[PDB]
């Protein structure tokens, strides 16, 4: 965040193709990790 | 009437998200619960005094020389089932299930009569659960 | 009081059943009387009266089982289709575990002894 304060920082990020790589990171990360948050199952198991 | 009405306005003052009854159960484990509890306490207690007072005035009116409601010979059993209070309905159901359990134990574990076994077919059984489990008491 | 006295008197008539050979027993005839009076149960007025009625029925049902079973089955069908006849009460039951209808004013009787239910012991 700090190194992307200036406009030129964003411009250079776009120039050397960082956005495509981060989008790829989105695809891999979203496809990779499964949700670990306490779902409905834990709620229904809480009072048993 | 005014207490139960305020209870109605209280329950109408509850914001309703998309229906996820899991969250409704999650609410057990907030001041709203206590205030609805108090309002229901007042409404149900006031119903209790109203009911005892009505029973007392009916007793007094009968003792005065009057008579209670008379069952006419032309009365259709089905409409008086329909024109009977739901509380009467639930109570008498509980009694007659007690009676049916007594008959079942009265068989001493032997063969249940085949008439009721044939009677408790799929549709009748489905209809009785469909009508009771959604609305009936847990007991 | 009247229903309880009548129940006591019929019980006494059962107790002294040293009937003559030409005298039929009191059991089956009273039983068909209760079967005849089956139809007016939802039109009754007093919880204790019908309670004692059911006490007598429960005692004397040993004589015949078919007729009472089919009659009560008809009652089951009728009162089951009738009982289902608002979302607010169900909402209170689900959200708060609070079952008794607050808007319906009429009650019939109270049960009270000093002795939800956990069904683990029941299991």
């Amino acid at each position: 965040l700090r190194v992307l304060d200036t406009s030129d920082a964003l411009k250079a990020f776009h120039d050397m193709g960082g956005v495509q790589l981060i989008c790829n990171n989105m695809v891999t990360s979203t496809r990779a990790i499964v949700n670990t948050a306490r779902s409905m199952v834990s709620t229904i198991m809480k009072f048993l | 009437n005014l207490a139960c009405h305020r209870l109605e306005t209280l329950l109408q003052s509850i914001d309703l998200p998309p229906l996820n009854s899991a969250n409704n159960a999650q609410y057990f484990l907030v001041e709203e619960d206590s205030r609805v509890f108090s309002a229901y306490q007042d409404c149900i207690q006031l119903q209790l005094q109203l009911n005892l007072a009505h029973n007392a005035v009916q007793r007094l009116k009968v003792a005065l020389g009057a008579s209670r409601k008379m069952l006419s010979e032309t009365s259709n059993p089905e409409d008086l089932i329909q024109t009977s209070s739901t509380e009467q309905l639930r109570t008498i159901i509980r009694y007659l299930l007690d009676t049916l359990l007594s008959l079942l134990h009265a068989s001493n574990g032997h063969s249940v009569p085949a008439v009721l076994q044939s009677t408790f077919h799929a549709q009748a059984c489905e209809e009785l659960f469909k009508h009771l489990c959604i609305s009936g008491t847990p007991k | 009081s009247i229903a309880h006295k009548c129940a006591r008197f019929l019980a006494l008539c059962i107790s002294n059943g040293k009937c003559d050979p030409c005298q039929p027993a009191f059991g089956p005839v009273l039983l068909k009387a209760l079967l005849d009076n089956m139809s007016f149960l939802p039109a009754a007025t007093t919880g204790g009266s019908v309670y004692w009625y059911f006490v007598l029925l429960n005692y004397v049902k040993d004589e015949d089982l078919a007729g009472c079973s089919t009659a009560c089955a008809s009652l089951l069908t009728a009162v089951s289709r009738q009982l289902q006849d608002t979302p607010m009460e169900a909402l209170l039951q689900t959200r708060y575990g609070l079952y008794s209808s607050p808007f319906d004013p009429v009650l019939f009787d109270l049960e009270m002894s000093g002795s939800e239910i956990d069904l683990s012991d029941v299991l």
